[PDB]
DNA sequence: GCCTATCGATGTATATATCTGACACGTGCCTGGAGACTAGGGAGTAATCCCCTTGGCGGTTAAAACGCGGGGGACAGCGCGTACGTGCGTTTAAGCGGTGCTAGAGCTGTCTACGACCAATTGAGCGGCCTCGGCACCGGGATTCTGAT
DNA sequence: ATCAGAATCCCGGTGCCGAGGCCGCTCAATTGGTCGTAGACAGCTCTAGCACCGCTTAAACGCACGTACGCGCTGTCCCCCGCGTTTTAACCGCCAAGGGGATTACTCCCTAGTCTCCAGGCACGTGTCAGATATATACATCGATAGGC
């Protein structure tokens, strides 16, 4: 019978990271899940558009990084950017 | 009739008269000034008063010479009604109604910017001829000047120079073709590049190339006319930079520090490093704010370039030797620095610059002449042409040029229609600098040119 | 897992899968999904901070849409990011213009 | 049945919209504006319904319509 | 006694700004939606959720435009909103035809 | 002597500038300002010529639109003179922040 | 004296009459001069946002010239569209 | 170097509605960018429609409804009729 | 005729459109009907636009269409104005407009 | 205090003149389009399950509606004098024609590091049923107010 | 002025259950090796972009003046708010069909990709005349004065 995936457990665990004592509501989780999708939707559109404008078959980290700096104001962008490169560093240094 | 002055005149006139009796334009490439004007005006009265061709003549010459050009007309040819089209748009408008609607002239005297704007009259009203000298804009086939002038209504025209070919063969076939393009258009279409294989036939048949030209161009050399045979000696001053500009030199090659932000050599643009390196060796205070205190006048100016460190003593020494000088600068701001040095010394100078009006230029000639003014401060492009600046015993190129033809033109402000003293010419070089490199590349252009291009009456 | 290999809580493989299906390009290099996942996890946390604070301010532990809206309308870049965006039951910032107020 | 949008409902909304005082002419204008807005939304949602061969509208058609009309609402759908 | 004019209006604003709940009677709104939709197509069925989503979006959409009208009146140095204010604001949004 | 009444010539100007379509800022200043701002983002960067003209089109067009909104704002205030707050209101009601 | 020259900031090089000329094209009849500086500020914010994204396109392309398409993509990504400069 | 454009097609269409007229390169440039934009708008929506309806394949039905989702009604109705006429006579070939 | 556009009786390049769609990534697959339908729509739109611009040009005594004429047409047709609301035309200018308050009396 | 003139002021429209560069047009050239071809599974059909929206029932209450006083804001009109539209003369530097340089955009060819691909493997995370105490929401308080003196 | 009292919070109590957890499982993410391509690298080309000068001037700037507009001020009045009133049907909890959705098995047509052939489309060069532009009208409309009456 029917099945559907979510982001919910990740958000939930991230909540427990920031505020282990703190709870949430399904309504809020629904809002968060939609929000997560919309951000992904926005980034991917740019990443596609960038690759096309750069005659590129292949999206990679550059497209995400620059798309983020296009989509986000402020140090919020650069925090995210640095986490991205950091996470990519961990990934690339990991095996 | 006009005057008899110099031996080469009548031979040149008879050559020119023959050329136009051959019913073609032609080129006279003799040395600078030499009264080619005079021989041309003799040709005009040969028309007006031996052929009785009083068809109205037109002349284009540079803004710097117009008044002296009138003077050359006034000296010997007031027998020709010569009228000048000049001044504010109103003045230009009136002269149309007053003269162009009236034909009350033998000669029309004009300059390039005006004649371009007012070309309609020069299309619409038939001249006997145009004549142009200093015509080196015609090196460039993209010049609207040539494109328009080649459309203007003339029977024939005379092309004059004493500084032919500033860089390359395209300039020659341009100059060549634009006089008689009805034949030579295929040349500028590039067939001549084939006919003489881009000059690569070179010394092995340079006679052949010049055989293409000697039927059509006359050139006679000043050293060949000899006559006054003054001295012209060139010397070159390889001297080092001062430590301040040396640091700026490193920074321009590398990085500016925030000290050079307070002096603001950063927060400024960088997309012509050559220009900045040149300024750096020339004088760092050419950069705004690089003068460490704008209120001062002092030795810091004189020291902040190794040139001025020498040139102060040199100027004082030369002036003390009674040697007066023309200083030619690549950039007006260095003339300002030189004038700041004059003001700092209280040394007395004349200046001509593109902002200076031709009447002001003319009086500046009478002011650097006639009295012991230490120096004439001259913009190379505006000031290099024509003048009889014999009052200076010397010339110094404070900053090196990119075409030695400019140096020749500037230096040939001596000796034209005579000079009667020893003249020394001095070239300043930043020792171990780009100025050496520019010098070497400039010398390469020289070496590329005369070794073939010298043909003419030389052949 | 790739997620664990990145040290991320967000599902790198799922992100990669979504990129595959999303046709955003012919091809994707391995760094892209890694970097993108980190971005999403980071932005998720940053929001959840203010949401928890608003809940704490509201003396609640179950984060609720009111808190989310208030948070977004109190972080300008997020309010800008979500300027075209609205939140169910979120309401508005309580504020009134001085012209309206009693003396 | 547009009057089913009650005057006091409009006033309640305007109070959340920080309006201190309302001239009655506002109410009919409000109903007008809202009707045009709703219709344009309804249009696209039905279109997605038709295109999906559905007889039944979904909030997905709504959120898609909103997304096409320069709006988005997190919380419904997904 | 009476409360003075516009005094309790502010408590009402504070209330409705502090609270976050829906402001419109569902059945009237649903009826309006349905009997509009019937002119797009016959017998359109609806997700129950869709009605609420529409109502939320509608209320939100008005709320912002209302506040824009408030500023417009305020800029006109008036405290009573008037239809001209809405028409200006909608057109300054560029969202009016 | 003679003088035109206030605004009379501006009306001819307005009509003239509604018929004509050329760019209105002096290009050379506009280029300089852009290149300064560019340096403020990126110490050194070149420009294609056409890019500058594209910017000036967008800039003047964007400005002209904002003028109309401010004009209507002042008119809505029953003022013929425009003042900066009308622009701020316009931007606010344009939703441009 | 001549040793240096001081020059007005190109922001003010957006001349008073140029603003009026543009404002007149916007149908502005009558202007209080504060409009002028206010407009410059508005334009500066407007230009700044576009330029930053444009340069960002340029850098992702690793170009040294700003490319006109970078402006087009900047404008369009910022939700404004302008034909006649390619597309 | 070589690049495509719509220009010849626009040109011929112009000679339909206004034979004995011409067009500036500026206008033709403008027209091309405009055609580019319209193409982008429809195709992105067709993607979403197919994605929402799970289709791997863009189809004419997506095109029709996408245009309906973009044009004011009469333009859409005309456009739909024209696309219908073209497609039907094409497939009848 | 080999030309598919000719079999479609269109002007617009079915083949190029089909290629563009194939390369457009808008979905994994494209059905043979989709290109034809879009091409006809674009051709129709272009004509409907160019006709009004051509009229405006002719009314301005000019045989050649220029950006002003496009802008006028696009802004005179309010449906084009809405469709191109988020769009600007270089050197297009604007429609004439004076708000009556500004007129002298 | 008009309201009609009046000259006439200075305007832009509309006149016919010659003029050019941009544009319709023809060229050789060629790659993307068209004419074939197959492969296979995406999309379609009929199929059943059951959920959901539908329409419906009831009673209770809150919301809507309506009647009212009025005072407060909306509004009109008035005098005040600011600052800004205008026409002036003066200056600047915008615009333009050059001059000259080369950095880097754009192309080229080479390759091989990278990712797409397919197979099998495993538990990740999903859904179903579970219990709980943070949530509402309750009654009844105390607080903290306006607003009349 | 202050005190009244109206209606706002704060509090403990009742209690409900959506939230939070655990289990069964499956399928997609992981691990693993292969194919071959993109696109990264390196190189060469020459454009168009950068820089200063020489020169014209349309333009900006600044000046002085008067206008009417923006503005603060006034009073008028009426339509709003706050309110008790009666009336209404939204509400909510309830019921129960059965339409429509969501479901799967079998299926062919359709498109992806194949290669072959080759001209529609293009880059390029062409001629030429539409809009360009000269400057001349015409007669506008805009004006003032300030007509008369």
């Amino acid at each position: 019978k029917t099945r559907k995936e979510s982001y919910a457990i990740y958000v939930y665990k991230v909540l427990k990271q920031v505020h282990p004592d703190t709870g949430i509501s399904s309504k809020a989780m629904s809002i968060m899940n939609s929000f997560v999708n919309d951000v992904f939707e926005r980034i991917a559109g740019e990443a596609s558009r960038l690759a096309h404008y750069n005659k590129r078959s292949t999206i990679t980290s550059r497209e995400i990084q620059t798309a983020v700096r296009l989509l986000l104001p402020g140090e919020l962008a650069k925090h995210a950017v640095s986490e991205g490169t950091k996470a990519v560093t961990k990934y690339t240094s990991a095996k | 009739t006009g005057i008899h002055l110099r031996s080469y005149q009548l031979e040149g006139v008879n050559w020119l008269a023959q050329r136009f009796h051959c019913q073609n334009g032609c080129i006279l490439g003799d040395e600078m000034g030499l009264g080619k004007t005079c021989q041309t005006i003799a040709l005009f009265i040969y028309l007006a008063g031996r052929l009785n061709d009083e068809g109205p003549f037109l002349i284009l010459c540079p803004l710097s010479v117009l008044s002296n050009w009138k003077e050359e007309m006034q000296r010997f040819a007031p027998g020709l009604s010569c009228v000048t089209y000049a001044g504010d748009k109103e003045e230009r408008a009136c002269l149309q109604q007053d003269l162009k609607q009236e034909s009350r002239f033998h000669v029309l005297l004009t300059t390039y910017e005006i004649c371009l704007k007012d070309a309609s009259f020069l299309k619409s009203f038939p001249w006997s001829v145009l004549v142009v000298d200093e015509a080196h804009r015609l090196k460039n086939q993209s010049s609207l000047l040539h494109k328009t002038l080649s459309e203007f209504s003339v029977v024939f025209s005379l092309l004059l120079t004493g500084t032919p070919i500033q860089n390359s063969l395209q300039e020659l076939y341009s100059l060549l073709s634009f006089v008689e393009p009805d034949l030579f258009s295929k040349e500028e279409v590039g067939d001549f590049i084939q006919r003489y294989q881009d000059i690569e036939k070179e010394s092995e048949s340079a006679s052949e190339l010049h055989k293409l030209l000697q039927p059509f161009l006359l050139r006679r050399v000043k050293a060949e006319v000899a006559t006054e045979l003054p001295k012209k000696t060139e010397v070159v001053i390889y001297h080092g930079m001062s430590a301040l500009q040396k640091k700026y030199y490193k920074a321009i090659l590398m990085k500016d520090l925030d000290a050079f932000e307070n002096e603001t050599a950063k927060k400024v643009k960088l997309q012509n490093i050559l220009s900045q390196l040149r300024k750096c060796v020339d004088h760092p205070y050419l950069f705004d704010g690089v003068e460490p205190e704008p209120f001062e006048v002092g030795d810091h100016l004189t020291e902040a370039s190794g040139k001025l460190h020498l040139l102060d003593k040199l100027l004082a020494f030369l002036y003390s030797g009674g040697h007066r000088v023309l200083l030619f600068s690549q950039m007006t701001q260095m003339l300002d620095i030189l004038q700041d040095y004059m003001d700092y010394r209280g040394y007395s100078y004349e200046r001509v610059d593109g902002s200076v009006r031709g009447e002001e230029r003319h009086l500046a000639i009478k002011n650097f002449g006639q009295q012991p003014i230490f120096v004439f401060l001259l913009s190379t492009r505006a000031g290099g042409v024509g003048m009889n600046l014999t009052a200076a015993d010397t010339v110094i190129f404070v900053d090196s040029d990119f075409n030695p033809q400019n140096d020749l033109q500037a230096a040939a402000r001596a000796h034209r229609i005579g000079q009667n003293k020893s003249v020394k010419v001095i070239r300043l070089i930043g020792r171990d600098t780009v100025e050496e490199i520019v010098y070497r590349k400039a010398a390469s252009k020289l070496q590329l040119t005369n070794m073939i291009i010298e043909g003419g009456h030389f052949t | 897992t790739r997620s664990s290999r990145a040290g991320l809580q967000f599902p790198v493989g799922r992100v990669h899968r979504l990129l595959r299906k999303g046709n955003y390009a012919e091809r994707v290099g391995a760094g892209a999904p890694v970097y993108l996942a980190a971005v999403l996890e980071y932005l998720t946390a940053e929001i959840l901070e203010l949401a928890g604070n608003a809940a704490r301010d509201n003396k609640k532990t179950r984060i609720i849409p009111r808190h989310l809206q208030l948070a977004v309308r109190n972080d300008e870049e997020l309010n800008k990011l979500l300027g075209r965006v609205t939140i169910a039951q979120g309401g508005v910032l309580p504020n009134i213009q001085s012209v309206l107020l009693p003396k | 049945n547009i009057q089913g949008i009650t005057k006091p409902a409009i006033r309640r909304l305007a109070r959340r919209g920080g309006v201190k005082r309302i001239s009655g002419l506002i109410y009919e204008e409000t109903r007008g504006v809202l009707k045009v807005f709703l219709e344009n939304v309804i249009r696209d949602a039905v279109t997605y319904t038709e295109h999906a061969k559905r007889k039944t509208v979904t909030a997905m058609d709504v959120v898609y319509a909103l997304k096409r009309q320069g709006r988005t609402l997190y919380g419904f759908g997904g | 006694h009476r409360y003075r004019p516009g005094t309790v209006a502010l408590r009402e604003i504070r209330r409705y700004q502090k609270s976050t709940e829906l402001l419109i009677r569902k059945l009237p709104f649903q009826r309006l939606v349905r009997e509009i939709a019937q002119d797009f197509k016959t017998d359109l069925r609806f997700q129950s959720s869709a009605v609420m989503a529409l109502q939320e979006a509608s209320e939100a959409y008005l709320v912002a435009l209302f506040e824009d009208t408030n500023l417009a009146a305020i800029h006109a140095k008036r405290v009573t909103i008037m239809p001209k204010d809405i028409q200006l604001a909608r057109r300054i949004r560029g969202e009016r035809a």
